[PDB]
């Protein structure tokens, strides 16, 4: 109960801070106040369309890298077994694999960012 | 066997590639200034971004 | 692709089938789907055209449908039973989830209308994986829990994809669609005979591969991918019409060739079983896919059509590309009946 | 009258025509996923439906 | 000597024809042995 | 506390309710946190603890990569939120409202079933081995590393194939 | 031979002297070409036949 | 071995063969621009292979026996018959222009496996990429149908992109009015019934098109009639070009190697040009293309495969 | 863990039903689609934490492991249609209709 109640009481000052803060100043809200801000000149176009990405493939096998570290994090109970041979053995291979992956990619220019 | 819809139909390309109707690459207009701290001040560097 | 990216996408391709059918968990079956549906796209996109990148889309999103379908029959029976495989006392619900999902993994209708269109994008060297080596892992799937399956789902969706088939495969002018079309008619067979005795239904799967890889190794011969185009074959490669059209003629089913024996048998079991009328009909409906297959005689064996000025260069130039596999498969296609008692 | 006429309208010709008329009613398909997976959902309640009703 | 590109099967590949003509032998020398092992152990198991 | 449970996977649903419903992408992940969160949250109410913080850690991974995508592919003009479409929100609407009566006539007509709201919370847990000092999840899940090391293999290979196979995807 | 040139962009020649027998050569061609008035054509058939003497 | 992908593993990587004048040179020019001679002396001076045009025999030219075949089996398609009755209600034009599209599609294919077999260069004399100015020409004439240059158009379209472009063009620049005057010096019977506007409209083809399209990628160098002559100056220019512009720069080895297994496999090369298209002038009907192919199987060495014809004089054949 | 079960069984059925129905954008139906994941996995979860079976909970993280990689693969076709067409909409992926 006292995570909760701590977590809780964050959210509620946070909160009380953000409405203190939109509620007590004097306020002027005009058109041209409210605009868009693009270096004091006015919006070439809307900031809503395509942004293309030029690291998709790094931003992907990221995806498999963190699924990676989901496998690995029980090592810690994992060492507090009988068949340490075996652990080793596993997790020798699963890291040696992770780095062949990863030096594939590299070698195959995955990770030079895409023009 | 044709029919009312399949008339507009028409045979797929003996390759496999398809003619496309273009797609025009529209990158972002960016307004590196006037007012940025590297415009020094009284730029309009009008930037044509892509990503 | 690069060797190494040949080799393990292969392999990986290799791999999931056979950990589905030597697996004793319904999570590692799953897992074995999920290899052979992950390698497959890399496989089917490597052309990168438009229509290549849409095939492999559409096969992304239903077969991943598919699995998650098949993933919650595993869990609800997990939850029920406490185990990983399906027992007897197994809900009804479940099973018959699991026989759904895996009838779309497996193209069959009413969830057929994916599997003409990703085997029209893709190229003909993996449409013969696509029709052939992704189906013995589903299939060994159902297999695997026979006993337990619903008839009344399983004859329900055999009829619907033998008319579904049939009739499809009349509009079609494309082979590829055509091919994917007699596979859709070919598994309704598999499916209808599979909850009474499972050996036959492995028959049929048996003679089914054996006559596509033939005719899709033909294909690729000279790259025919509609009837006009291998209407040309009696100028560009005369010797293979002979096998072409006894291959075809023994697909649709006539007796003197193979083809017979799948039919004939089950159809002789679902008698023994009393399901007369679901028999009659199927027998009756696969009658279409001998029509659709006696036009691509006419038109590539029998009569001779109109060829091009630019045919006598590939008449001049050398070819080397029929390979041993094709005349041993399509011999002992066509030509085994009389030794049908060892193969049932 | 009846041979050249009758006959093949009733027998032959009427069997040509049911059958084209139905394949014309099947393959022309749009080709949208959308569409296909909606029919696809009809297939999950039908299933759904007979299992309860069948009990 | 007719041909300008060289034909490609101009002589036989003796290594391919060894290989499959001693692979047949093998064979049928195999299979004749079996056939006579299997012929006595039926005779062997069911008092000739 | 009686209701913790059942309030969660109420949310856990209403979450799933949103994404089904297809809003924007942004508003897809955002609903799609929520949701992962409450997993976690009742996950871990059911005396699980290694299994809800990795969903949340690798659900938060996931999200993060996917608003990065759909900033750059999946976006349009003018995005629409759940309340945007009067469709998607008298739909939203219905689903609550169809989902709080769908509950309520389980219920009444299984007094005891699917669901138990009278003696709600009466059976979350069933066992717990009160004297036991290894009983925590990830010793279950570190059995990987011993018991069932084929687990390891297949999902190992997954993880390397699928290098390969996204960067030739995306070639 | 020279490792690099200072300036950025103009990268080393191997054969210098047949690249330079080459194009001037080419240039005393073309300038046959010219009117054998042309004042462009007297003085830089002198430029050139100096240059390729050197 | 067969270039296989086994070989490539095994060695025989293209790259490790390239070399500074491992190129792909196409001279170019109007008719009787003196194309061929300046082609065999760049080939010479540059130790590369010189291709002669391709003919309507090409193809028999280059398999079999080598020598050539009759017309009916090489094309029915006469060049002489071209220019003496251009307008043939027989469509010679149109059966003449595809058959040479193919037979210069075949003999690039050969010009690239060469290359990236043996790693010495090409010579070329007008190549796929130059052949659209004559279809144009005959197009604006008026020889051929509007269906048949669509035609030709579609085969370009399926067959082109697949095959790296040559790295340089070397194009001649001769007048339609000494045109003329050196076909007439020439003095081929049916060749001096070309039109000057026929060869005004080549020109401007070239001019409009090839040469900017070409110079987009390869690297185009244009020499009038006077410097075409002394080939030795053609030759230090290209000695002294460098490509970094065009496709050829980001290839490597597997790219090389999938090209390399296209271009070994002399049918999925032509397999396009066979696109069953009922055009007429191109279209053959069952009867004569039977007669035709009949007759051709029966020919002196083409009725079994190259390495099993007992009549020319093959033997081992019962253990081949 | 009956009316748990329930309402994750129920949202199961809701993601499902989401993705068999699509709306314009291909990334929404991916969303769906992990959405269905979390949903399976949290079911495993709570069976194997309630069973007391903890050599079945091995098995949740091989799900997220190879929904992981799944979606991955998803996300590559996504950049592949785009690249394609302009935009993810999956009205576009109508070609091969013929
Ligand atoms: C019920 C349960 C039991 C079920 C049992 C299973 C039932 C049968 C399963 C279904 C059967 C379908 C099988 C499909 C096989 C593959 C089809 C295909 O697309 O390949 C066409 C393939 C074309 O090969 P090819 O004509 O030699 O092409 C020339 C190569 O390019 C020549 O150059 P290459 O070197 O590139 O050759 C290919 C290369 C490529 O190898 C790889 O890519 C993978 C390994 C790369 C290592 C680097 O492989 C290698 O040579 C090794 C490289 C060293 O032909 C076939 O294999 C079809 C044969 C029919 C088999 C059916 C058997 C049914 C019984
Ligand atoms: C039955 C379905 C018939 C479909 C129509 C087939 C057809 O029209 O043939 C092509 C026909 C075009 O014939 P063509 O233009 O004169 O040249 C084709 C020859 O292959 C030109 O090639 P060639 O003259 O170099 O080779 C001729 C070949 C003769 O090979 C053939 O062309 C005839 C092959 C079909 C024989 C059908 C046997 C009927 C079985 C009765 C049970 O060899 C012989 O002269 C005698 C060898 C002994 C006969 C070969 C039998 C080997 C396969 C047996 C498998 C049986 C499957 C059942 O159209
Ligand atoms: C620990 C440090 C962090 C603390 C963060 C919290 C900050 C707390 C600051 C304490 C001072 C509280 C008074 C703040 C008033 C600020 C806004 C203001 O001045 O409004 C004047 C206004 C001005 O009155 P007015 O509305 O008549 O002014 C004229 C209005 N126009 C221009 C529209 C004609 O007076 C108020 O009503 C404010 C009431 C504050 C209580
Ligand atoms: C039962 C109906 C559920 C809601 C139907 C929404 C409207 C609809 O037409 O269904 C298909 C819908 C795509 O609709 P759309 O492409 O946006 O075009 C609308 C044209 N009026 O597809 C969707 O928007 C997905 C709907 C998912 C509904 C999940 C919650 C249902 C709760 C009951
Ligand atoms: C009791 C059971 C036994 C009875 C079984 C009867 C089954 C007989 C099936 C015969 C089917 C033959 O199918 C035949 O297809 C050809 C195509 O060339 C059609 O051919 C005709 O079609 C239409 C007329 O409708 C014309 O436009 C066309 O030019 C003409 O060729 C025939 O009209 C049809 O009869
Ligand atoms: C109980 C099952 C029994 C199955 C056995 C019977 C098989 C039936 C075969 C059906 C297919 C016959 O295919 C037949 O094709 C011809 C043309 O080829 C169609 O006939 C067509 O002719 C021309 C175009 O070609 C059109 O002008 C005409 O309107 C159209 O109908 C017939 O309408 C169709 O019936
Ligand atoms: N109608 C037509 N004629 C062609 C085509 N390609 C070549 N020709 C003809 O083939 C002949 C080639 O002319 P040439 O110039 O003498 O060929 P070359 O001898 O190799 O090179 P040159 O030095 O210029 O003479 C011309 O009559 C022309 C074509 O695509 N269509």
């Amino acid at each position: 109960m006292n995570l909760y109640t701590v977590i809780f009481i964050n959210i509620l000052l946070s909160l009380t801070l953000i409405l203190v803060a939109f509620w007590l100043p004097q306020m002027n809200l005009y058109s041209e106040k409210a605009n868009p801000y693009e270096c004091g000149f006015d919006p070439t176009s809307s900031a809503r369309l395509p942004f293309s990405m030029k690291f998709f493939l790094v931003a992907i096998t990221f995806l498999l890298f963190d699924l990676e570290i989901a496998l690995l994090l029980p090592l810690p109970w994992a060492i507090q077994t009988i068949k340490t041979s075996t652990m080793m053995i596993m997790a020798f291979i699963l890291v040696t694999i992770l780095s062949l992956g990863l030096a594939y990619e590299w070698t195959q220019k995955g990770l030079e960012w895409t023009e | 066997y044709p029919s009312k819809e399949t008339a507009h139909w028409k045979p797929p390309p003996w390759n496999d590639v398809d003619i496309l109707k273009e797609k025009a690459v529209t990158n972002m207009t960016l307004n590196f200034g006037p007012q940025h701290p590297a415009a020094h001040g009284v730029l309009r560097l009008v930037l044509e971004l892509s990503g | 692709m690069n060797p190494i990216t040949l080799a393990i996408i292969y392999f990986t391709i290799f791999l999931g089938p056979v950990i589905t059918m030597s697996s004793t968990n319904l999570m590692l079956m799953w897992v074995g789907l999920e290899f052979s549906l992950l390698a497959i796209i890399p496989m089917l996109i490597n052309k990168k055209n438009p229509r290549s990148t849409e095939a492999a889309t559409k096969y992304f999103v239903t077969q991943a449908t598919a699995s998650m379908i098949i993933l919650l029959a595993i869990v609800l029976n997990y939850k029920q039973l406490g185990t990983w495989m399906f027992q007897q006392q197994t809900n009804g619900l479940i099973l018959n989830m699991t026989l759904m999902a895996l009838s779309m993994k497996l193209g069959l209708a009413p969830f057929h209308f994916w599997l003409p269109e990703v085997t029209q994008g893709i190229p003909l060297h993996m449409g013969l994986i696509l029709l052939t080596w992704q189906k013995i892992a589903p299939l060994s799937i159902l297999i695997q829990i026979y006993p337990l399956l619903n008839s009344t789902i399983i004859l329900m969706l055999a009829i619907t994809s033998i008319f579904m088939g049939a009739w499809g495969g009349l509009n079609q002018t494309q082979m590829r669609k055509i091919m994917a079309y007699s596979s859709i008619a070919h598994m309704g067979w598999m499916l209808a005979i599979l909850p009474y005795n499972p050996s036959l239904t492995l028959l049929n799967l048996m003679i089914y591969i054996i006559l596509t890889a033939p005719m899709f190794m033909a294909l690729m011969l000279n790259n025919s991918m509609t009837i006009n185009s291998i209407s040309l074959l009696w100028n560009k490669t005369p010797a293979m019409l002979t096998m072409i059209s006894l291959m075809l003629l023994s697909l649709g089913g006539l007796p003197p060739l193979t083809g017979f024996l799948p039919k004939w048998i089950i159809i002789t079991e679902l008698m023994k079983n009393n399901c007369l009328i679901m028999a009659t009909l199927m027998a009756m409906m696969a009658l279409l896919n001998l029509f659709f297959y006696t036009r691509l005689i006419y038109s590539t064996s029998l009569t001779m059509f109109p060829t091009n000025n630019n045919s006598k260069m590939m008449t001049h130039q050398t070819k080397t590309k029929p390979n041993l596999m094709f005349s041993t498969l399509a011999i002992m296609s066509t030509m085994t009946l009389p030794l049908a008692p060892q193969l049932i | 009258l009846l041979d050249l006429i009758w006959l093949e309208k009733t027998i032959p010709k009427s069997t040509s025509t049911l059958h084209t008329n139905m394949t014309t009613l099947t393959t022309n398909q749009k080709g949208l996923i959308k569409l296909y997976f909606m029919s696809f959902l009809i297939n999950i309640i039908l299933i759904i439906i007979l299992y309860s009703i069948n009990l | 000597k007719f041909y300008v590109r060289e034909p490609v099967n101009a002589k036989p590949n003796w290594l391919a024809v060894g290989l499959s003509v001693g692979a047949s032998v093998f064979m049928w020398i195999y299979l004749i042995q079996t056939h006579n092992e299997d012929v006595l152990e039926y005779k062997r198991r069911n008092g000739l | 506390m009686n209701n913790y449970i059942f309030v969660l996977s109420s949310l856990f649903l209403v979450g799933c309710l949103g994404l089904a419903l297809k809003p924007s992408p942004i508003y897809g992940g955002l609903g799609l946190i929520v949701s992962g969160f409450v997993g976690c949250l009742m996950v871990l109410g059911f005396g699980g603890s290694f299994l809800g913080l990795m969903v949340f850690l690798i659900y938060l991974g996931g999200m993060l990569v996917v608003f990065g995508y759909t900033t750059a592919m999946a976006t349009e003009e003018y995005p629409e939120t759940w309340g945007s479409n009067w469709l998607i929100l008298g739909f939203l609407v219905l689903g609550v409202i169809m989902e709080v009566f769908l509950i309520c006539v389980l219920n009444y007509y299984d007094e005891v079933g699917v669901i138990n709201l009278d003696g709600l919370g009466d059976w979350l847990m069933y066992e717990v081995d009160d004297v036991g000092v290894m009983l925590e999840g990830g010793i279950g899940v570190a059995a990987m590393y011993s018991c069932a090391t084929w687990m390891m293999v297949v999902a190992g290979w997954s993880l390397f194939a699928g290098i390969f196979i996204i960067i030739e995807i995306t070639r | 031979l020279k490792k690099t040139t200072g300036l950025v962009g103009l990268a080393v020649c191997d054969t210098p002297h047949e690249r330079l027998t080459i194009l001037y050569t080419k240039t005393l061609d073309i300038l046959k070409h010219f009117p054998k008035h042309a004042a462009y054509r007297k003085y830089t058939e002198q430029i050139t036949n100096e240059k390729l003497d050197m | 071995l067969r270039y296989g992908l086994l070989a490539a593993i095994l060695g025989d990587k293209t790259t490790k063969k390239l070399h500074e004048y491992s190129r792909v040179i196409t001279v170019d020019g109007n008719i009787c621009s003196g194309k061929n001679k300046l082609a065999k002396e760049i080939a010479q001076q540059l130790g590369m292979k010189h291709y002669p045009e391709a003919g309507i025999q090409y193809s028999s030219t280059t398999t079999g026996d080598g020598r050539p075949l009759d017309i009916e089996f090489s094309g029915s398609c006469s060049l002489e018959k071209f220019y003496d009755d251009p307008k043939s209600n027989d469509g010679n034009s149109y059966r003449l222009q595809s058959w040479l599209y193919a037979s210069r599609l075949l003999q690039y294919a050969d010009a690239l496996e060469h290359l990236l077999s043996t790693g010495q260069g090409v010579v070329l004399e007008r190549s796929i990429y130059s052949d659209f100015v004559f279809l144009e020409a005959m197009y604006n004439q008026g020889y051929i149908r509007k269906q048949c240059v669509d035609h030709y158009n579609e085969i370009k379209r399926l067959t082109l992109p697949e095959y790296l472009p040559p790295h340089a063009v070397i194009y001649i620049d001769v007048p339609v009015p000494e045109v003329q005057s050196r076909i007439q010096k020439k003095g081929d019977p049916h060749e001096m019934k070309v039109t000057s506007a026929y060869l005004q409209d080549i020109e401007n083809a070239y001019k409009k098109t090839f040469l900017p399209k070409m110079s987009e990628m390869c690297e185009v160098l244009v020499y009038d009639s006077w410097e075409a002559e002394d080939p030795t100056k053609v030759v230090e220019d290209i000695e002294y070009l460098k490509y970094n512009k065009g496709p050829w720069l980001k290839q490597d080895d597997w790219t090389f190697h999938y090209l390399r297994m296209l271009v070994q496999d002399k049918t999925e090369v032509l397999n396009y040009t066979t696109i069953p298209v009922y055009l007429p002038e191109i279209t053959i009907g069952a009867h004569q293309g039977s007669r035709i192919y009949n007759s051709f199987r029966e020919l002196p060495g083409r009725k079994y495969a190259p390495g099993y014809n007992a009549e020319v004089g093959d033997k081992w054949i019962w253990l081949k | 863990m009956p009316s748990t079960f329930f309402n994750l069984t129920m949202a199961f059925s809701l993601s499902l039903l989401g993705t068999l129905m699509f709306r314009s954008h291909l990334m929404s139906t991916l969303l769906c689609l992990e959405g269905m994941v979390l949903s399976l996995f949290i079911m495993t979860s709570v069976t194997s934490l309630n069973s007391n079976s903890m050599s079945s909970m091995p098995i949740p993280i091989t799900i997220l492991v190879f929904a992981a990689c799944e979606a991955a693969v998803g996300l590559a076709l996504l950049v592949k249609v785009s690249n394609t067409y302009g935009t993810d909409y999956v009205q576009n992926l109508n070609l091969l209709q013929c």
